[PDB]
């Protein structure tokens, strides 16, 4: 299966309260390895996975020294962004940041990913060959004159196809026996008459890794996505995942519905039928 | 972390001659590298500024260039001159660690001494005392003054070009202290 | 503004006096300020953890809230969320089946 | 660009002291760092702008304050004698710094355990040799500044009123008096060459000059000696046909 | 491992 590692930062002004609230958390696939919360008593990276845990001081003392130099950046661009907007000092405004890089099984770049958001709205992203910027307003047009003039599409490049992949391979082959895992979905389905001539029909699947799963109801073979309640991929807090798809359907006619179940912990795609 | 390093700490060359000087850093991920010149008891001064992607800067006999594969920086001197000589500091900024210097080296560029002619000469006090110093004088560049060895007699380090002569100064209030067995030298 | 998506569910298949996990997978909501607590009988539970602030691709926030409990026959379990764009806080039920 | 003030100041053991750092630039980052004889920089503390500071390599023994854009002071509440260095402040419009910091002038911070030890030069100019005159046709004056403490001294050549480079050299450094002993006074010689004819001229003055950086006048002195303030010590010497 | 190539907006 293919991986990625992606960082997310939130800073969120707190006008009055102090300094603003800046969470940083990086990801390897679906699981969380560290943390830096401005708030916390550490002021450190803190591990959140087991096998991030054998990293040496050198990495916790740079992850540490390059989250806090990230966070006091988020600080200084809250407050230019509030001047190129003509925001009042009084109303709290959000910076969101996204990146990372995705390998192949085989381990090699698939492709690599910046974005930037403002109060929860597009400000500035990094294009697909990873050479340029799109700003989404003339503020972001600002910010993209000045981030060209620091070469800093070049810098991203960079790190998305150098240490971002040389790194993703490192934390795959220590967590391994977690992260490289494939645990297929148990499933199961239930029958619950809502009236004397319906029927909710739930598939479920349960203890699955990764999270990436496709749940289908079909009526004698057609597919039925527009008429089936589907609930977002829910983590078990164990590392493994939920996902249940639903169906009303008239009493009597539950066989003529199959659930199907697609997820790479199966060697054999499953359709599942009321028994 | 970010450890800039310049070894040798200090350096010695005749005056025509071309010099690198060396700088290596820990961290390869950095904003840019910058060589400054430090006179004494005075301020930096920034001799070349090299940004991430460049690979080398030139101004006029000065050349820096930059390796983040093996995380190093060289600095080329060319044609050296006696005003050369001053301390040169390697600093590298980046995020975590912002503008970090190396320990720095001391440079001596020595004065070409056409005609040596090294001599000890005695010197009275302008204003009307007994108070006398000895001067080493018009010896080559490849001599050396050392410490004295007698703690009632003081001798200076050498260090003059009327626009070239080195010179060392020996003095003591011993009556005698007599300036031909003054001196001391490599 | 984007009003929290909330799911309440157990860990493992839930069984009356077997030790377990509640969870409460919150999503979809904007900005960030959230209040979430799970309930039993209408009560706050002290113990609760959650996870680190992440988001999606379309900017939504989503948290992780979890405490260690015992299902029963009788002892009704919740999570209450708190946001801007709610008109209310929102309490959703446990339902194991 | 960045004032600093003071340019130099002697402070006693256990003594306070705040040390300026102005920019009008609108700088969001403004450092601080220390410098050691024949050592690097060393960041103390630094502020990414109004109302945050944060701790460098070697924050111990300071503080610092940013309560506007302008101003970043370093402070030290309790003077020892590891804080005996030169302090540059600096500034820069962003963290990458493109164009480089921006670096004030320094100050040279010198701790002592008496302010009863501080001492002016004595100064004296001693007259060419006779045996070099005949032997070179050239004629070294020698500089020899005795008894000073601290060790910063700036020594200068001034023939006829007006300040001279050429023929001068001066030593790299001042030696000990007293080399075993801590609070030992500084000795600094220089040299100024001039041709036999320059020298064997009676119209001829040659002065030099030594700017000794020494207590303030808001220091209390008890001693019967001239209070020891920072001030310029010289001795001139004319030239002689006789 | 952090992006550590930090231009202000």
């Amino acid at each position: 299966g293919s991986h990625s590692m992606r960082y997310f930062y939130t800073s969120v002004s707190r006008p009055g309260r102090g300094e603003p609230r800046f969470i940083a958390v990086g990801y390897v696939d679906d699981t969380q390895f560290v943390r830096f919360d401005s708030d916390a008593a550490s002021q450190r990276m803190e591990p959140r996975a087991p096998w991030i845990e054998q990293e040496g001081p050198e990495y916790w003392d740079q992850e540490t020294r390059n989250v806090k130099a990230q966070s006091q950046t988020d600080r200084v661009d809250l407050g230019t962004l509030r001047g190129y907007y003509n925001q009042s000092e009084d109303g709290s405004h959000t910076i969101q940041i996204m990146y990372g890089c995705d390998v192949g099984p085989d381990g090699r770049f698939l492709r690599g990913y910046r974005q930037d958001a403002y109060d929860g709205k597009d400000y500035i992203a990094l294009n697909e060959d990873l050479r340029s910027w799109t700003a989404a307003d003339m503020a972001a047009q600002i910010t993209k004159r000045k981030w060209e003039a620091a070469h800093a599409a070049e810098q991203q490049r960079a790190y998305l196809e150098g240490r971002c992949v040389e790194w993703l391979r490192r934390y795959l082959e220590n967590g391994k026996e977690t992260l490289q895992r494939t645990d297929p979905p148990k499933t199961h389905m239930t029958h619950h008459p809502i009236s004397d001539h319906e029927a909710t029909l739930r598939c479920w699947a349960l203890g699955f890794y990764p999270a990436e799963i496709t749940l289908t109801w079909q009526r004698d073979g057609e597919d039925q996505t527009q008429d089936t309640e589907l609930v977002e991929t829910r983590p078990a807090g164990d590392g493994t995942f939920q996902k249940w798809a639903a169906v009303v359907v008239p009493s009597g006619e539950e066989q003529r519905y199959t659930c199907h179940v697609q997820h790479e912990g199966l060697p054999k795609p499953l359709t599942l039928r009321w028994e | 972390a970010q450890e800039v390093t310049q070894i040798p700490a200090a350096l010695s060359v005749p005056e025509g001659e071309n010099l690198v000087l060396n700088c290596s850093f820990t961290d390869s991920a950095i904003y840019n590298l910058q060589w400054f010149r430090q006179d004494p008891g005075k301020g930096l001064t920034s001799l070349l500024l090299i940004q991430s992607s460049q690979r080398e800067q030139t101004s006029g006999r000065l050349n820096a260039s930059l390796d983040k594969s093996s995380g190093r920086s060289t600095l080329y001197i060319a044609a050296s001159q006696p005003g050369d000589s001053a301390t040169y500091l390697c600093a590298v900024n980046n995020a975590g660690n912002m503008l970090t210097f190396g320990g720095g080296t001391r440079l001596m560029v020595k004065p070409h001494i056409q005609n040596p002619d090294p001599a000890v000469y005695q010197l009275r006090d302008s204003k009307s005392s007994d108070k006398s110093v000895c001067l080493f004088t018009d010896f080559d560049s490849q001599t050396n003054v050392s410490q004295s060895k007698d703690s009632d007699v003081y001798i200076t380090d050498k260090c003059l070009d009327m626009r070239k002569s080195n010179s060392a100064v020996a003095w003591s209030n011993k009556s005698d202290f007599a300036c031909a067995n003054a001196f001391n030298n490599s | 503004q984007r009003t929290p998506k909330i799911q309440v569910y157990s860990r493992h298949p839930a069984e009356n006096g077997k030790s377990n996990f509640l969870n409460c997978y919150v999503s979809g909501f904007h900005p960030s300020d959230i209040e979430v607590d799970l309930l039993k009988n209408g009560e706050r539970i002290e113990k609760v953890e959650h996870s680190d602030l992440s988001f999606s691709k379309d900017w939504s926030f989503y948290l992780l809230y979890y405490t260690e409990f015992t299902p029963t026959e009788k002892d009704e379990y919740a999570c209450r969320v708190n946001h801007v764009t709610l008109s209310q806080p929102k309490i959703v039920k446990w339902d194991r089946d | 660009g960045v004032t600093q003030t003071p340019k130099f100041r002697i402070l006693k053991i256990g003594q306070s002291m705040t040390l300026q750092c102005t920019q009008d630039m609108n700088h969001n980052y403004m450092y601080w760092y220390r410098q050691d004889p024949g050592m690097g920089l060393k960041l103390i503390y630094y502020s990414v702008g109004a109302g945050i500071t944060d701790k460098g390599e070697v924050p111990n023994g300071y503080n610092v304050s940013r309560s506007t854009t302008e101003d970043f002071p370093l402070r030290l509440e309790s003077a020892a004698p590891s804080q005996t260095s030169v302090y540059f402040c600096a500034s820069s419009e962003t963290r990458g710094a493109p164009y480089g910091y921006t670096f004030g002038s320094g100050t040279r911070l010198t701790v002592v355990e008496d302010l009863n030890k501080v001492f002016p030069p004595e100064v004296a100019v001693f007259e060419p040799s006779e045996a070099e005159i005949s032997h070179t046709q050239k004629a070294t004056l020698v500089c020899l500044a005795t008894g000073f403490y601290p060790d910063h001294v700036e020594l200068s050549w001034w023939v006829n009123g007006k300040e001279v480079h050429s023929g001068v050299c001066t030593d790299p450094q001042p030696l000990k008096e007293q080399p075993a002993l801590n609070d030992s006074r500084y000795a600094l010689s220089s040299r100024l060459r001039v041709s036999a004819t320059f020298w064997q001229d009676p119209r001829n003055h040659f002065r030099c000059q030594v700017q000794f950086y020494g207590l303030s006048e808001n220091d209390e002195w008890t001693q019967d000696r001239a209070k020891p303030v920072t001030q310029i010590v010289s001795a001139e010497a004319w030239g002689r046909a006789d | 491992e952090l992006f550590s190539y930090l231009i202000e907006k």
